[PDB]
C-alpha cells in the first residue's frame, strides 16, 4: 500500500484499542525498524503486507521487502536530531549532541532523550538529515534516566 | 496483527529544541541485544 519515504508508526490491536509499539523508517522501498518492536513479524500497510528480509536480535533490527538501506554514520563530533514520533502526539525534531557506549567491541554514539518505549525505531539524522541510526536499545543510568543508543545497520 | 501509519517527512528542522547532556558510559551487550552497564 504506502511506500513513500518517511517516518512511520508501528501499531496494535492485539492490546487495548490501537496500541502503539514502535516506529520504522521507509526509504528506498523498504522499512526499517528495531527488532523488539516487531519481533520479526509480518506488517500491514493499509491492504498490502510487509515481509522481513533481513533481522538480528544482537543488533536489534530488521528490514522488510529488502535489504538495510540506511548507510549514514555519526561523525562523532556534530549535534545531531532525534525525529522523535511518541505514541499519541505528532513528530517532533529534538537537537541534542550525543555521547558514548564504550564496549569492548568500539565506541558507539548515543542519545540522552527519555521518551515513551513506544517511540523505539525513532530515526536519529545528520545535518543533511541522513538516518544516522535508530533510538531505542539503550541502559538506565543512575538518575533513572534512560540513554539510547545510536544503533545502525550494515549497507551491503 | 501489526500495521504502519505515516507520521512525516526526515528533515533536519532548523530552531528545533535543543536538550539532553553526552554521557560517557561504559556498556557490554549480551547475546540478546540488551545493554548493561559495566560501572
Ligand atoms: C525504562 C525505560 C525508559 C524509556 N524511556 C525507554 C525507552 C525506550 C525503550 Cl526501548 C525502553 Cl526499554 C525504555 N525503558
Amino acid at each position: 500500500g504506502e511506500t513513500t519515504d518517511g517516518v512511520y508508526r508501528v501499531m496494535t490491536r492485539r492490546l487495548l484499542g490501537s496500541t502503539q509499539v514502535g516506529v520504522g523508517v521507509m526509504q528506498e522501498g523498504v522499512f526499517h525498524t528495531m527488532w523488539h518492536v516487531t519481533k520479526g513479524a509480518a506488517l500491514r500497510s493499509g491492504e498490502g503486507r510487509l515481509d522481513p528480509y533481513w533481522g538480528d536480535v544482537k543488533q536489534d533490527l530488521v528490514s522488510y521487502c529488502g535489504p538495510w538501506k540506511l548507510d549514514a554514520a555519526w561523525d562523532g563530533l556534530s549535534e545531531v536530531q532525534l525525529l522523535a514520533v511518541p505514541p499519541g502526539e505528532r513528530a517532533k525534531n529534538i537537537q541534542t549532541l550525543p555521547g558514548i557506549f564504550k564496549t569492548k567491541d568500539g565506541d558507539i554514539g548515543a542519545v540522552a532523550l527519555d521518551y515513551p518505549a513506544g517511540t523505539s525505531g525513532s530515526p536519529i539524522l545528520d545535518k543533511c538529515g541522513r538516518v544516522i541510526g535508530l533510538y531505542g536499545n539503550g541502559v538506565v543510568i543512575k538518575n533513572g534516566s534512560y540513554v539510547s543508543a545510536i544503533t545502525q545497520g550494515k549497507r551491503e | 496483527d501489526m500495521y504502519i501509519e505515516r507520521a512525516g517527512d526526515i528533515t533536519w528542522e532548523k530552531d528545533a529544541e535543543v536538550t539532553g547532556n553526552s554521557p560517557r558510559l561504559d556498556v557490554a551487550l549480551d547475546e540478546s541485544g540488551d545493554f548493561s552497564l559495566v560501572e
